[PDB]
Order: structure tokens, then C-alpha cells, then sequence
């Protein structure tokens, strides 16, 4: 639809800027090793980052400017320097 | 037998499941009902005691006669007596 403002602002190029989010996600147990659990659903847990200016956690997603590094152009800093391309195959 | 409504975890789990019909009963519903009550040992629970526990409570609440609710009525909170005459009669 429109936004409300012309040209193309701090994006990179003009239509879509592509980009990769991955998400991590596993469980959360209890002191026993089992999993907690809610009213009815259980408990799930996820790896996030907060910058030092951003003041807010969010995903550790890149852009798709690379091809395979993406996640690494969101976390080669972040995760490892050799065993980041192992996670990444 | 007269159980109390408002009094504990046993007590809750059986004032529930009252009214009830007795085939709508579901072994997912009685452990959803017991863990909410149980929340202290509601992990310490396996399959088979949930089935042991459904078995239980559907014997106990087909026979309709035999059994009734004190109701916790809660605004005279009259006496025990009130319940125990009419499960006498
Ligand atoms: N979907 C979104 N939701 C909320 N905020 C967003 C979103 N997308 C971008 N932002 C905010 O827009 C601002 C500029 O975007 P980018 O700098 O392109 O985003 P990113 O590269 O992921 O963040 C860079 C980070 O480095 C620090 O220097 C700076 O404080 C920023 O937090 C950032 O502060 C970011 O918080």
C-alpha cells in the first residue's frame, strides 16, 4: 500500500532488501531434567543479543548480501570464526 | 460421601468433574485438571498414575447416587449438617 514517504530511505537498494532471520529455540527443564511445563503448553527457550546502543534484545538475523554468511554477517562477532561455518553446514 | 468444594487438591479435582457426563471424561482433561491443583508435584506425575487416576475418578463419578457436593455455598456457609442430611436421604 503506501507508507506515506517517497525515495528510499537508509534500506540498500529499492523494492525488497533481502534478508535471513534464523531463530534457535529449544526446551526449558526443571531442576530434574524435565520439561517445565505451563497451564497446558510447555516452555520454550531462545538465544538472543542486545547491543550496547540498541537497548532492546532481538534476533540475531543478517542481512542476505552475502550468500551463506548471512547468519554470519549477523554473528561471525557473535558466534565463532571456524566452528561458525560448521554450525552453518 | 460428601466431599468439600474450596478445601484442597483432591477435593477440587472430584467437585469438578461433578456434573458431568460420565463419557466426557478424557484422560488429557483429568491431567490438565490435576497438574493446575497439584502444581507443587505436578511433575512428579506418570502416565500410568494418570490413567490409574482416570479409571478412579470415572468409577467414582458413574455412580451418581452414592456421592454428593457440599457446594462451599459460601454465603451463610451453613454447616456440614445441611450436606450430610440430604446425602443421607
Ligand atoms: N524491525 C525493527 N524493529 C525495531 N527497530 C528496528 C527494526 N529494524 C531496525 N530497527 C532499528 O533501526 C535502527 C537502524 O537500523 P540498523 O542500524 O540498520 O539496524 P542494525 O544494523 O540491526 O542495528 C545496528 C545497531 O548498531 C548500533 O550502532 C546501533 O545502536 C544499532 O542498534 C536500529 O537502531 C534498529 O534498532
Amino acid at each position: 500500500g503506501r507508507t506515506g514517504l517517497r525515495g528510499r530511505g537508509s534500506l540498500s537498494c529499492f523494492g525488497p532488501n533481502h534478508t535471513l532471520y534464523p531463530m534457535v529455540t529449544r526446551w526449558r527443564r526443571n531442576e530434574d531434567g524435565a520439561i517445565c511445563r505451563k497451564s497446558i503448553k510447555k516452555m520454550l527457550e531462545v538465544l538472543v543479543v542486545k547491543l550496547p546502543l540498541s537497548e532492546h534484545w532481538a534476533l540475531p538475523g543478517g542481512s542476505r548480501e552475502p550468500g551463506e554468511m548471512l547468519p554470519r554477517k549477523l554473528k561471525r562477532i557473535l558466534r565463532q570464526e571456524h566452528w561458525p561455518s560448521f554450525e552453518n553446514l | 460421601c460428601v466431599v468439600v468444594e474450596g478445601s484442597g487438591r483432591v477435593a477440587d479435582v472430584i467437585a469438578q468433574v461433578a456434573n458431568l457426563p460420565v463419557s466426557d471424561i478424557t484422560i488429557s482433561l483429568i491431567q490438565q485438571k490435576l497438574s493446575v491443583f497439584f502444581q507443587e508435584m505436578f511433575e512428579t506425575f506418570t502416565e500410568s498414575r494418570i490413567v490409574e487416576w482416570t479409571k478412579k475418578i470415572q468409577d467414582i463419578v458413574r455412580r451418581r447416587q452414592l456421592l454428593t457436593v457440599f457446594r462451599e455455598g459460601k454465603d451463610g456457609q451453613q454447616d456440614v449438617d445441611v450436606a450430610i442430611l440430604q446425602a443421607l436421604l
